[PDB]
């Protein structure tokens, strides 16, 4: 049972909204990063043709540049000020009990997913 | 008994650009000061510019500017510029939460 | 101890139709950043709101392939769990799925079709969209459907048009949305996209950041909570601090602990003050590991500030870009003709007109934060006025409605099928409400 409600509404949705003689063109299916690479290649081809007019782009020129002010440092596991960074582990930590309670007995492979939040892995 | 006015400019050195206009001897200097209530800009003679140079003032330092006596006192580097290095000798001080331009009699 | 259960509860009546319609009247879809809504142009409010998701749900006793796309996912929790969005990242990777979504929307409108489509359409483009995606959208809306009227536009700039109906206003438009956060300067009602910037961080990345920190705070937990549970506790339990720096010293702590320190409870089955790790983890009260609820309980608030406050410092999120404050500062001071030391007149009225919008900007405390940092870098005595919308996701829909009320602007923004056939898919009308050219 249970299927009567979903069956009825799905009957209402599925039967008009299309032009004469158009259907699925069975095109190649690509992910987004593929589209960024093809577009980058496209304005790359345009600029290499122009070099043989002035350089301008849309999706890459709206990219925010890195900041000139040095960013605030934070602890990796707690999130307060990282006064200290462990040499072996490359982990920002707040104080001593945080260090000996988390940073020392951390099970290996967790430091990379720690740095993955800051993208330093 | 003498009456007197004290005019104080305070804040972080946002910009520092001495105009030379040689005819070595700078013509003047433009100085921007930043506080929590906003910022301002200041025009100064070369003598107080040299006195600024004798407090080792660079961009980001917090200074004390008095309008009449023309005395300069550095306070330290700003709190926003603390993490340029992990440990450095420069004393870090927060921004003045008041206005840049304070006056009293 | 105050506990909150997070399971999603939704079981509405089915979405429906409006048979009475005009075929010559334009229809508006507001994709935008939030990707949620649509409606008829003549009405002041949008008629329908969709989750932008598709469910393939095989029906038993008659086994065919079935589409349960859209607001049908709100009816059933399993159908909701089966759903996935058309968008992959910034853009849709499933165009036929988008066609199914659009046809479902057209059927829910109640229109009677004539050829492809009998009515003009209002469409929100993403800022600075890729040329291949421009061609993909063109072949979606014009060759597949023969449409009288097609518009291209940017949702936050539609929001600016909604709250500046004159169309000749300088301003600074920020947009904090589901996918990305953009800054756009506007001069005399015409936005400059050469000076515009954007950050890839969005609301979805914020919920993912919360999920990552949540995976890290308790590696061993008895229950795996869903994405939308994280979404609910993000929209209900995250607020912007007035400034991050002093408020991370006292982390709502000591006296302010046990006043606002909320413990989050799962759906179903040496001193405590001395250890900073214990205060961060299990809160102020002593931890009892024997309780099944408390083992299922989880202490939040520990850093509920970090999750909204990544947009000002994007390096916390892993993206090496500047924040909203720095980009707004360099737009307001360094660029647009202002020499460093005074604001230019266009920059002055840009300061006077600042709009926060997107629908992900409904996080509390954003307005006071952005006002305080705008006061931080600007010269003293310049008046700053920042305007906030009651429903910031809904501004773009009213914006294209208000442009549709503006007949000359609408006539300048319609692209018809003959131009797409003649100048090809490389060409776009240069609206003040549209994207500029790619090269030069």
């Amino acid at each position: 049972e249970r299927l009567l409600f979903l069956r009825s509404v799905g009957e209402r949705n599925e039967i008009r909204f299309k032009s004469a003689h158009y259907k699925k063109p069975t095109r190649r299916h690509k992910s987004a990063r593929q589209l960024i690479s093809d577009e980058n290649k496209r304005i790359n081809a345009l600029l290499t043709k122009a070099n043989k007019l002035v350089p301008k782009a849309t999706y890459f020129s709206v990219e925010a540049p890195p900041s000139i002010r040095p960013a605030k440092k934070y602890c990796d596991v707690t999130g307060l000020k990282g006064f200290y960074k462990s040499p072996t582990n490359n982990i920002r930590y707040h104080n001593a009990e945080i260090y000996q309670l988390i940073v020392k007995p951390m099970a290996p492979g967790v430091d990379q997913e720690y740095l993955k939040l800051r993208g330093a892995n | 008994r003498i009456k007197e006015t004290k005019e104080v400019y305070e804040g972080e050195v946002t910009e520092l650009t001495p105009e030379d206009a040689e005819n070595k001897t700078i013509s003047h200097v433009i100085v921007g000061l930043k506080s929590a209530k906003g910022t301002k800009t200041l025009r100064l003679d070369p003598t107080i510019y040299e006195s600024i140079q004798r407090e080792k003032v660079s961009i980001g330092d917090v200074i004390y500017i008095e309008a009449n006596t023309g005395a300069v006192k550095r306070v330290g580097r700003s709190d926003a510029y603390a993490t340029e290095f992990d440990l450095e000798t420069e004393e870090y001080v927060p921004l003045p939460k008041g206005e840049v331009h304070k006056k009293k009699e | 101890v105050v506990i909150d259960d997070p399971p999603l509860r939704q079981t509405p009546e089915p979405f429906d139709e409006q048979s009475a319609y005009n075929p010559q009247s334009p229809i508006a879809i507001d994709f935008g950043s939030s990707k949620l809504r649509a409606g008829f142009v003549n009405h002041a409010t949008p008629t329908h709101i969709f989750p932008n998701a598709l469910t393939k749900f095989r029906d038993r006793k008659l086994n065919k392939n079935f589409t349960f796309v859209g607001n049908d996912t709100l009816l059933d929790q399993a159908v909701r769990s089966q759903s996935r969005s058309p968008f992959d990242g910034p853009f849709v990777t499933n165009w036929n799925l988008t066609e199914e979504i659009l046809d479902y929307t057209f059927h829910h409108l109640g229109v009677v079709p004539d050829n492809g489509i009998p009515n003009p359409i209002l469409l929100t483009e993403r800022l600075a969209t890729v040329q291949s995606q421009r061609t993909n959208w063109y072949q979606i809306l014009f060759e597949t459907y023969n449409v009288p009227g097609v518009t291209f536009g940017i949702d936050s700039l539609f929001s600016f048009y909604n709250y500046n109906p004159s169309g000749n206003k300088t301003g600074l438009v920020i947009s904090c949305g589901h996918e990305d956060t953009n800054v756009i300067p506007v001069v005399d009602g015409a936005g400059i996209l050469t000076d515009a910037k954007r950050i890839n961080w969005g609301g979805h990345q914020a919920v993912d950041y919360l999920n990552d920190l949540m995976a890290l705070k308790y590696p061993y937990f008895p229950t795996k909570m869903s994405y939308l549970q994280y979404e609910t506790m993000y929209k209900d339990y995250c607020y912007v601090s007035r400034n991050y720096d002093e408020d991370i010293e006292k982390i709502l702590t000591l006296e302010n602990l046990d006043t606002n320190d909320v413990v989050v409870e799962a759906p179903f089955t040496y001193d405590w003050r001395n250890s900073i790790l214990h205060l961060f983890l299990r809160g102020p009260r002593p931890h009892d590991s024997e309780n099944i609820h408390e083992q299922h309980q989880m202490h939040l608030n520990v850093e509920r500030i970090r999750v909204p406050e990544v947009i000002f410092q994007p390096t916390m999120g892993g993206q090496d870009q500047a924040g909203i404050c720095e980009l707004s500062e360099t737009i307001l001071l360094k660029k647009f003709g202002s020499q460093p030391g005074k604001l230019s007149q266009t920059s002055i009225d840009m300061v006077n007109n600042v709009l926060i919008t997107g629908g992900n900007a409904k996080v509390p405390g954003l307005k006071e934060r952005i006002v305080k940092e705008f006061t931080g870098f600007l010269p003293t005595g310049t008046n700053i006025t920042v305007n906030m919308s009651s429903d910031p996701s809904l501004d773009a829909w009213k914006g294209m409605a208000a442009l549709a009320r503006n007949e000359e602007q609408y006539r300048k923004t319609v692209i018809s099928k003959k131009e797409y056939e003649e100048y090809g898919p490389e060409y776009i009308k240069e609206h003040k409400l549209g994207n500029t050219k790619y090269f030069e």
